Parts: structure tokens; C-alpha cells; sequence
């Protein structure tokens, strides 16, 4: 399953941009992983 | 003809040694220098060794290497099917 | 209790343990507890009231395991007997030979203390297909196979010998050879024309296997 | 060879395509 | 006297070493069948070091907080945590490393680590890092399955002897044992993801280059 994970990661992006760049980069990598699969 | 090994039961390396390479180049250079037909598109070369290398590059030398096992049997490998490192 | 008594007792116990190790290594069935018998039990059993070592009660018969029989169908029972006399006479050797023959044993081990008369050893090869092998007591105190420089040897069956000989495409006179008087050959009891495999360590590949033939 | 032509004919293929493009722009 | 004694010894096409009469002197030249000019000094990292350093360096655990992978290293670090097959694979790998440590300490009782061997793996990895401009500050897109299976397959594709009966198989594994030990030592999962930070492209390049450089180190039949 990639759909709910994409949804959720999307929402903690749009909820907390104030996270340090580390979390943003890691989470974007996670979304790139899910759409790659 | 009992010595010859069937093609399926060939258990020698599929790469060609430096000794086989030198022997093949020497034989081909001699044959070219004795006015043998050339199988490739010669382009401005006048040295039999270089034409031998050129023919080797496109894998067009029509020779076969026979490899002698210690007991006396032998294994036949065409020059076309031998992998040459570069 | 003079010191020489317990010195000789300890050396004899050492030789007994070494002989048991050898018999186990020849493919026979020997328990680990029997190999590790402490010297106190040895003194309790194989010594009289005066502490004299009663060698004559140590003779025993051993039989091959299931695995050895499967690998070597021809292998049979073995008998081992000690001799009390400082020198073995002709009559004692004849009695031992007759005992082995009537027991119909394929091989026997005769351990002597100091010396054997030439007429006694005249009878050694006179009982085919039985084999008689002698081991001087002073040479069995320490197990040779337990040294660091001695690699591990294994014996090969007829089928394994044939398969190796075919696969390497060889005739038996081109393999490396090992003599009969070689101590490990006596230990394993190799006859003429038998192939022994060697496993060894190597700086370049870790493990390496060689082969040799008994000539 | 006609398989990919048939696959490109249905809209949701284009949908996944520009969805991938949009995430590429976002990253 | 020396040269006259040894003048008639030659590597044959059976890979054995014999003489003019045909008697076998060695069943393999050098016991690994390698050319003497394709061999450099390399260090086996499994032998030395205390048990704590070994455990920290090579052990990875997806269920215990002590020995987890930091999710900033692996691109899929978030989802993999808590899985079951992955930890089974990692456990098999760690058991293999433990057995390798035992065996290597059995061979070299002095505890020395530097021995001559073929293929300089350090230079191959450094070339992979230099060529692809790998940035360590970003997550990598590798997969534990891919790393483990790739290393095992590369071991499966190292050949010096090409027989078909069991004898030649045993001889070939005996030949390539120590090199497989070094290869397992350098390409461990934690070392790849945490020390090198290789991507998928660089990993494939390294595996292909290692296989190619190994296959060109065997000794050529006919050498005196």
C-alpha cells in the first residue's frame, strides 16, 4: 500500500513545515520512495 | 577421434591467454605477409601486424585453437568464441 | 611406595590412553568416558594389592561402528593384548598367534615392553589374511596425531579412489607418495596401495586438501 | 507494441504521469 | 643448482601443477590459482578488535532501540522498522560473520590481519564515491534485500575451477574461502549505509567492477 502513506506524509508536511530541514528531507525521500514503488 | 571432447563437456577457461593471443597474431601476420586474402576493410595500413590486430578486433580470424590435456585428450575452441580482454 | 612404581604406572596409563585413542581413530567404537578414565580408577581396577600393574587383564576386543562398516564392508573386529614379560619369547608369540587365529580375528595389536626375539617375529606374516602389528611401549606414551604440525588425515574407500583417479585423469604412479614406516601410516595402519587425504591450513586460501598414496 | 498504446489511451495513466511530474516539481 | 632442479614445472589446463613425467606437484598452483602480480596487501577487519567494537560495527537490529538504523540514512527507514523477514536476513548475516571470526582466528593464531589477496576493494569503493559525486548529506535509495542478495550473488559468480562433479566444487570453494571472507567483511549492510553512503547505481558499479577485476587475476595456463 502506498496511498494512505502518501496521504499521511502529505499531511504532516502541510501541518508542520517548522520541522528542521532534516525531517523535511527525510520525509520527502520517503514520498519519493513510495511513488518510486 | 576418441580423444576429442564433446562441446557440451568443455571444462576449460572461456578466456584466451596472452600466449594464445601472441601465437594467433604471429600466425596471422605471417600469412598476411605471404599474400593471403584479408577479411576486413583495410584503411591505409601497410603493416601485417596491424591488419592482424584489426581482424582480431572484429573477430574475423578463421582459426581454431586445440588445447592439450595432460592425459592426451584435447579441446577445440574457435577464435571467434574466445573472450579477449582489452 | 618407591617413586619408580608410580612413574611406571603413570607411563603405562598414558600408553593405555594413547592406544585407546588410536583404536578410536581407526574407525572403531569407543566411548568418550572410557578415553577420559582418571588414573585413580585405573589404579583401583588394574593394580593388585601390591600395586603391580596387571597388564594381562587389559586385553580387549573392539568392533567397528555402523559408519565404518558402511564405508568399509570388509572391516572386522580387532583384538589388543599386552605382554608382561620384559622380552617376548617364541612360545608367547605362538600362543598369541594361535589365540588370534582361533578367534578368527582379522587384525591384532601386540604391545611389548622392551624387546622381541627374532624367532618370535618370524611368525608375524605367517597368518593371512590376518595382520599382526607391534608397538613398542616407549613410543606410545605421547599421541603423535595431537601435535600442532600434524594435519588431519583421512582414509579413502575404493569408490572414492576410483572417482578421484578418473576426475583428475591420473595413473596411481603420479600422485605424491607416503612410506609404510611413516609414523602416521603406522597409526592409521595403512597397507600398500591405499590413498590418504590431507586437510591443511593455508595463508592463501584458508583450507587446502592434498592426497597421497601408500607405497 | 500495441499494449503500451492501449495503456496510454486510458485517462488514469496520464493521471499518474502528471502526478509524478507534480511531485518532481515539488521535490 | 636451484634453476636446474625446478626447470620443468608448468601450469596445465587442468589447473594442476605437474612435471615432464606427469606427476602432480600441487593440485592447484599456490592453493588458490592466482597470478603472483595481481596480489596486494589487504587487512581482514573481522579478526582484530574486542567483542564490543565488533558488535557495534557489524550488528544491526530492527527491534531493539540499542542497535537500530537511523532513519535519516535509509530512504525507506521509517517503514522497514519492525519488519520480520529483514531481521531474519540480518541474523543470518551476523551468524555468518561470527563463524568467519572463529575460522579466521583458527587459521592465524597470531591474530595478524594484513595478508596479500587479489582485488583492492578500498580503491574500487573510493572510485565509486569519486565518480558519482555521492553526497553523504542525503538519504540513499538502497534496500536491505538488494544489498544482501547482491553480495551473495557476487560470491556465487567467482570462478577459478569449472568442473561439474562434487570434487571440483569442493576444491573451488576451498580456493575462494578467504576472499569470500574479506568480501563479506567489507560489504556489510551497516558499513554500506553508514560509512560509504553508496546509492543503487554506485553499488551495482562496485559489484560489477569487483567481479571483472577478480576474473582477470587467475593464472594463465602455460606459465613456466
Amino acid at each position: 500500500e502506498f496511498i494512505p502513506h502518501i496521504f499521511y506524509s502529505l499531511h504532516q508536511i502541510r501541518k508542520d513545515p517548522n520541522n528542521l530541514s532534516n525531517q523535511l528531507e527525510t520525509l520527502t525521500g520517503s514520498i519519493r520512495h513510495r511513488l518510486k514503488l | 577421434k576418441e580423444k576429442a571432447i564433446p562441446k557440451d563437456q568443455r571444462a576449460t577457461t572461456p578466456y584466451m591467454t596472452k600466449y594464445e593471443r601472441a601465437r594467433i597474431l604471429g600466425t596471422r601476420a605471417l600469412q598476411i605477409s605471404m599474400n593471403a586474402p584479408v577479411f576486413v576493410d583495410l584503411e591505409g595500413e601497410t603493416d601485417p601486424l596491424r591488419i592482424a590486430m584489426k581482424e582480431l578486433a572484429e573477430k574475423k580470424i578463421p582459426l581454431v585453437i586445440r588445447r592439450y590435456l595432460p592425459d592426451g585428450s584435447f579441446e577445440d575452441w574457435s577464435v571467434e568464441e574466445l573472450i579477449v580482454d582489452l | 611406595m618407591d617413586q619408580e612404581n608410580e612413574r611406571n604406572i603413570s607411563r603405562l596409563w598414558r600408553a593405555f590412553r594413547t592406544v585407546k585413542e588410536m583404536v578410536k581413530d581407526r574407525g572403531y567404537f569407543i566411548t568418550q568416558e572410557e578415553v577420559e578414565l582418571p588414573l585413580e580408577d585405573f589404579k583401583a581396577k588394574y593394580c593388585d594389592s601390591m600395586g603391580r600393574p596387571q597388564r594381562k587383564m587389559m586385553s580387549f576386543q573392539a568392533n567397528p561402528t555402523e559408519e565404518s562398516i558402511s564405508k568399509f564392508p570388509d572391516m572386522g573386529s580387532l583384538w589388543v593384548e599386552f605382554c608382561d614379560e620384559p622380552s617376548v619369547g617364541v612360545k608367547t608369540m605362538k600362543t598369541f598367534v594361535i589365540h588370534i587365529q582361533e578367534k578368527n580375528f582379522q587384525t591384532g595389536i601386540f604391545v611389548y615392553q622392551n624387546n622381541i626375539t627374532p624367532s618370535a617375529m618370524k611368525l608375524v606374516p605367517s597368518i593371512p589374511p590376518a595382520t599382526i602389528e607391534t608397538f613398542n611401549e616407549a613410543a606410545l606414551v605421547v599421541n603423535i596425531t595431537h601435535h600442532e604440525l600434524v594435519p588431519k588425515h583421512i582414509r579413502l574407500s575404493s569408490d572414492e579412489k576410483r572417482e578421484l583417479l578418473k576426475r583428475y585423469r591420473l595413473k596411481e604412479s603420479q600422485l605424491p607418495r607416503i612410506q609404510r614406516a611413516d609414523p602416521v601410516a603406522l597409526y592409521l595402519g595403512l597397507k600398500r596401495g591405499e590413498v590418504v587425504k590431507i586437510i591443511r591450513k593455508s595463508e592463501t586460501s584458508g583450507r587446502y586438501a592434498s592426497y597421497r598414496i601408500c607405497m | 507494441t500495441n499494449s503500451e498504446d492501449k495503456l496510454s489511451k486510458v485517462q488514469l495513466y496520464e493521471d499518474l504521469c502528471r502526478y509524478e511530474d507534480t511531485l518532481s516539481k515539488l521535490v | 643448482r636451484l634453476v636446474k632442479a625446478l626447470e620443468d614445472i608448468m601450469v596445465h589446463y587442468d589447473n594442476t601443477t605437474r612435471n615432464s613425467l606427469g606427476n602432480v606437484i600441487q593440485f592447484i598452483y599456490g592453493e588458490d590459482g592466482m597470478d603472483a602480480a595481481h596480489i596486494e596487501k589487504q587487512s581482514l577487519d573481522t579478526i582484530g578488535g574486542s567483542d564490543a567494537a565488533f558488535e557495534k560495527r557489524y550488528r544491526v537490529d530492527l527491534l531493539n532501540t540499542d542497535h537500530t538504523l537511523d532513519p535519516s540514512l535509509l530512504e525507506s527507514g521509517s517503514e522497514i522498522l519492525g519488519d520480520l523477514k529483514l531481521q531474519v536476513l540480518l541474523d543470518e548475516e551476523y551468524k555468518q560473520l561470527v563463524k568467519d571470526r572463529k575460522f579466521l582466528r583458527e587459521v592465524f593464531v597470531d591474530g595478524e590481519a594484513n595478508w596479500p589477496l587479489p582485488v583492492n576493494i578500498r580503491r574500487i569503493i573510493q572510485n565509486a564515491q569519486q565518480t558519482f559525486h555521492i553526497d553523504h548529506t542525503k538519504p540513499s535509495d538502497l534496500t536491505i534485500k538488494d544489498i544482501v542478495l547482491g553480495v551473495k550473488d557476487l560470491q556465487e559468480n567467482l570462478l577459478v575451477l569449472r568442473g561439474k562433479n562434487e570434487i571440483i566444487q569442493n576444491a573451488q570453494r576451498d580456493a575462494v574461502t578467504l576472499f569470500c571472507c574479506l568480501l563479506r567483511s567489507r560489504l556489510a549492510t551497516r558499513r554500506v549505509l553508514q560509512e560509504y553512503r553508496l546509492t543503487k547505481q554506485a553499488f551495482d558499479w562496485v559489484l560489477s567492477n569487483i567481479e571483472a577485476q577478480f576474473l582477470r587475476s587467475v593464472v594463465h595456463p602455460g606459465e613456466m
